[PDB]
Order: C-alpha cells, then structure tokens, then sequence
C-alpha cells in the first residue's frame, strides 16, 4: 500500500507536469 | 471571455491534479504517522 | 470579464491548495522529528 | 498535535473538493 | 481578457506543483527512515 | 538532505504566499 501510493503520487505529479507545460504554452499563445 | 477558455480548462484540470496529488500524499502521510506510532509503542 | 466567477473560484482554489500543503508541511515536519527521536532511542 | 493537523488537513481538502466541483460546473456554464 | 491574473495563476500552479514535488521527496525519505527503524525494532 | 528539503519547501511556500497576494490583488482590479 505504501508502494501503491508512491506510484499513484508520482503518476499524478508527472501528469501535472505535462499540464503545466500545456498551460504555459497556451498562455504564450494568448499573445500576438 | 472566449479566449483563455482553453487555458481556463487546463488550469481547472490542473487544480484537480494538484488536489488529487495532495490527497494521495495525505494518505501516505497518514500511513507514516501510524508507522511511527507503532514504533513508539515498541521502543518508547 | 465573462469568466469572472470562474477566475474567483480558481484563485480561491489556489489558496485552498496552498493552505492544505502548508498544513501537510507541519505534519510532515512532526513525523521528521518523530523518526529522529526513535533513531536516537535505538542508537 | 498530530490529530488536530489531520483534522485540519481533511477539512481543507474537503473545502477544496467543494470548490473543485463549483469550478468545474462554472467551466461548463462558461463553455 | 485578464492576462495578468492568468499569468499569475499559471505561475502559482507551478509554485504549488514544485512544493508538492519537494514534499514527496521528503515523504519518500520518511518512508525509508521508518522502514529502517522497523528493521531495527520489529 | 532532510534539512535541505525543509528549506526548499518553506521557500516555495513563501513564494506561493506572495503570489497568492498578487493574484488576489489582480482579481480585485477586475472587481473580484
């Protein structure tokens, strides 16, 4: 159960890192 | 608005991801709390 | 200004997450000392 | 101390879950 | 539009993400510290 | 390592607290 939690946490953080890049890209796009 | 809808969507999904990460960490923290208490009972 | 109520909810959500992380920090830091105290008791 | 912190954390996360649903609902209305 | 608030929110999200990642690193260390104690204590 | 992580975390949370104030002030300039 400790192993399953560490796996889930790292998975969510990797997912959040992907969306952070996506959000920064979209913010940059809002420019002209 | 109509522009930043895509960014707003990404931010909201980002908040869900952070929230779910924090909640998972809380379950882990809860486990480490009991692990410490069990050791305290065996040593303290 | 169309997304005003959403932005307000987002900003409040970010304070919600910040406060949760800070409270977890305090608990983590209690578990750090708990572990250190046990380590001293063994060693 | 441990117990007041766990209580505090769980209430903050419930408050964040309530706000998450509100924000997701308002993101739908805006969409 | 509201670009300045949105820029701050996105920066804030990276701040929170970075803090949670640092907490995970510390939580990982406490998990091992407990396992090491369980090995010495049982 | 633990003390370096504690320092890092508290610095990041200090930064997040400053950003939270700026965001709330920017939100106010649109009338919340």
């Amino acid at each position: 159960e400790i192993e399953e939690l560490e796996k889930k946490i790292e998975e969510l953080l990797k997912k959040a890192e992907e969306q952070q890049k996506k959000n920064e890209e979209e913010l940059k796009k809002l420019e002209k | 608005t109509v522009q930043a809808r895509q960014l707003l969507s990404g931010i909201v999904q980002q908040q869900n991801n952070l929230l779910r990460a924090i909640e998972a960490q809380q379950h882990l923290l809860q486990l480490t709390v009991w692990g410490i208490k069990q050791l305290q009972a065996r040593i303290l």
